[PDB]
């Protein structure tokens, strides 16, 4: 199989410099050329930069040049991009490619990671679980959710009971809370029943803050 | 199916201004217009701009001696005859001019060939044993007629004396690798997929 | 200069319906072009290599021609996991350009929105705010409008509307608003509740909870 997996990226100021890094699991890493292709947070995709499989051909973008320094490793099977002096409209996603021996461009991607150039702090995120309907019907009609209140840079996963919950589970990129704030709640439509039979669990990893917080989703319960 | 209202003037027709909402053109009759002057030169007029570069709005053919088609590399300025509403055939430049960016040369009043029979020689494909071998193919090699032992490149000791240190790049679009790839604008041959 | 133009942009059409996506090019650019499909979240994946040409294991619907300055990408059928943003890329005379971005949605027949509201957690309450969320689930089209009448007055503008994409498996919508006050505010007011005014309820269902949450 054909696995890219890409690490970094976060909230740098503006100016400074970050260190980005491709791994790539799979391929003959050593028989294939490299590349790197970014988007914006709502514009479309746009390449950077192409590079050969021993060196002596490193090409960039003209919005790039003086800028962004890339290298890689290929008895580590690793690609880094380096990227110097960033401005503001450097706040994108980027993406990890292989440009194939010159055909079928890019047979594989990578999944990416969100770089922020904004000049604001990170902020640690409070969990707080929107609990189901405790007066219980049958046949399937419950719902339960998890509130990521106040986190920032962007990104956070949400993995409701370990990667066993994947169908029914909702998620959609939060807005601004008035001071500068992200609140995403993550929201999964469960049986009825299983809603008094299994425990239900959100699992959320705020990567840049390196906060995991592990919090169930029960009913009200009053009258404790 | 010569369908008249088209843009492009076709066979049987000789102007095409269009349907009458767009018909800016007072030379030709309109597209929807009857049958017998359907798509027809209007009476009293000359030529229409449909026809070619050489007609004046007025619907009068533009003068001889009057610019019609610009210099190529391997084409002079056309002028328009005086006779005809279409820019006539171009003298052609002369022989082995440099063309397509000096990566060929001028034949046949057209851009072929390469520039190696430009020096008597001819082109060829040459090959390395290790490293950038890809670099190569986008590289200009030439060969001396029927002796493709003698393939080099156009910047080296052999043929120094034909281009005296260029190593001249094959344009994007330009086969390489025998034709098993295309020579792309990064330098890097490239094609037969897979 | 090379343009890339993509036509059209936004595209919605229903299960079945034939799809062409053109892609404008300024000059005559090679044949070394590749169509791609991006879903929101995830990254983009190949779909036709160059002119005409079927990447393994792409669904074999597709298919693409063109030649010049104009390319075309083929569906014979459109299908509810077909929906997400085309783009275009050529090569060869190409410092890899993508083109602007074809969006596409699918039409389906309206569903009924499974509507569920969530009362704040306690530990929020103790900080000094309160978040209540009301929840829309499975519906189509976008078409929305939520109030929240708390203690019967219609106050309005602290809720954030939330709208996700299109589920690919079952051409559903989904959208959440989240009503946002201070503990003072959860106390100024006794009953709440969230309306919901989609096309397809014959009636304004509107799910309610009162302070006590229990
Ligand atoms: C001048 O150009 C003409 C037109 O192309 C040349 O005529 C042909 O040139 C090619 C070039 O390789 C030869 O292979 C052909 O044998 C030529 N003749 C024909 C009938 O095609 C001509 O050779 C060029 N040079 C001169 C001195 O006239």
């Amino acid at each position: 199989q054909v696995q890219l997996v890409e690490s970094g990226g976060g909230l740098v100021k503006p100016g400074g410099s970050l260190r980005l890094s491709c791994a790539a699991s799979g391929f003959t890493f050593s028989d294939y050329y490299m590349s790197w292709i970014r988007q914006a947070p709502g514009k479309g995709l746009e390449w950077v930069s192409y590079i050969s499989s021993s060196g002596s051909t490193i090409y960039y973008a003209d919005s790039v040049k003086g800028r962004f320094t890339i290298s890689r490793d290929n008895a580590k099977n690793s690609l880094y991009l380096q990227m110097n002096s960033l401005r503001a409209e450097d706040t994108a996603v980027y993406y990890c490619a292989r440009d194939f021996y010159d055909s079928k461009i890019f047979d594989y991607w990578g999944q990416g990671t969100l770089v922020t150039v904004s000049s604001a702090s990170t902020k640690g995120p409070s969990v707080f679980p929107l609990a189901p309907s405790s007066k219980s019907t049958s046949g399937g009609t419950a719902a339960l959710g998890c509130l990521v209140k106040d986190y920032f840079p962007e990104p956070v996963t949400v993995s409701w009971n370990s990667g066993a919950l994947t169908s029914g589970v909702h998620t959609f990129p939060a807005v601004l809370q008035s001071s500068g704030l992200y609140s995403l709640s993550s929201v999964v439509t469960v049986p009825s029943s299983s809603l008094g039979t299994q425990t239900y669990i959100c699992n959320v990893n705020h990567k840049p803050s390196n906060t995991k917080v592990d919090k169930k989703v029960e009913p009200k319960s009053c009258d404790k | 199916q010569p369908i008249c209202g088209n843009g492009m003037v076709e066979q049987g027709e000789e102007c095409d201004c269009g349907y009458s909402d767009q018909c800016k053109d007072e030379c030709c009759y309109d597209a929807n217009q009857p049958e017998g002057k359907k798509c027809k030169l209007k009476p009293g007029k000359q030529c229409s701009p449909s026809q070619g570069p050489c007609c004046t709005a007025h619907c009068a053919f533009k003068s001889k001696t009057e610019k019609c088609r610009d210099d190529s590399d391997c084409a002079k300025e056309g002028i328009c005859n005086g006779i005809t509403a279409l820019c006539p055939a171009s003298d052609p430049k002369p022989n082995f001019t440099d063309c397509n960016r000096h990566t060929q040369v001028c034949i046949n009043g057209q851009c072929a060939g390469s520039i190696c029979e430009k020096h008597g020689l001819e082109e060829c494909t040459c090959a390395s044993s290790d490293g950038k071998d890809d670099k190569e193919l986008c590289h200009v090699c030439c060969m001396k007629k029927m002796e493709p032992s003698t393939c080099a490149s156009t910047g080296s000791v052999q043929w120094n004396k034909y281009f005296l240190g260029r190593t001249i790049t094959l344009q994007p679009g330009s086969p390489c690798n025998d034709f098993r790839g295309y020579c792309d604008v990064f330098m890097r041959c490239r094609a037969s997929g897979s | 200069d090379i343009q890339m133009t993509q036509s059209p942009s936004s595209l919605s059409a229903s299960v079945g319906d034939r799809v062409t996506i053109t892609c404008r090019a300024s000059q005559s650019i090679s044949s070394y072009l590749n169509w791609y499909q991006q879903k929101p979240g995830k990254a983009p994946k190949l779909l036709i290599y160059a002119a005409s040409s079927l990447q393994s294991g792409v669904p074999s619907r597709f298919s693409g021609s063109g030649s010049g300055t104009d390319f075309t990408l083929t569906i014979s059928s459109l299908q509810p996991e077909d929906v997400g943003v085309y783009y275009c890329m050529e090569g060869l005379k190409t410092p890899f350009t993508f083109g602007p971005g074809t969006k596409l949605e699918i039409k389906r027949t309206v569903a009924a929105p499974s509507v569920f509201i969530f009362p704040p957690s306690d530990e929020q309450l103790k900080s000094g705010t309160a978040s209540v969320v009301c929840l829309l689930n499975n519906f189509y089209p976008r078409e929305a409008k939520v109030q929240w009448k708390v203690d019967n007055a219609l106050q309005s503008g602290n809720s954030q509307e939330s709208v996700t994409e299109q589920d690919s498996k079952d051409s559903t919508y989904s959208l959440s608003s989240t009503l946002t006050l201070s503990k003072a505010d959860y106390e100024k007011h006794k009953v709440y509740a969230c309306e919901v005014t989609h096309q397809g309820l014959s009636s304004p269902v509107t799910k309610s909870f009162n302070r006590g949450e229990c």
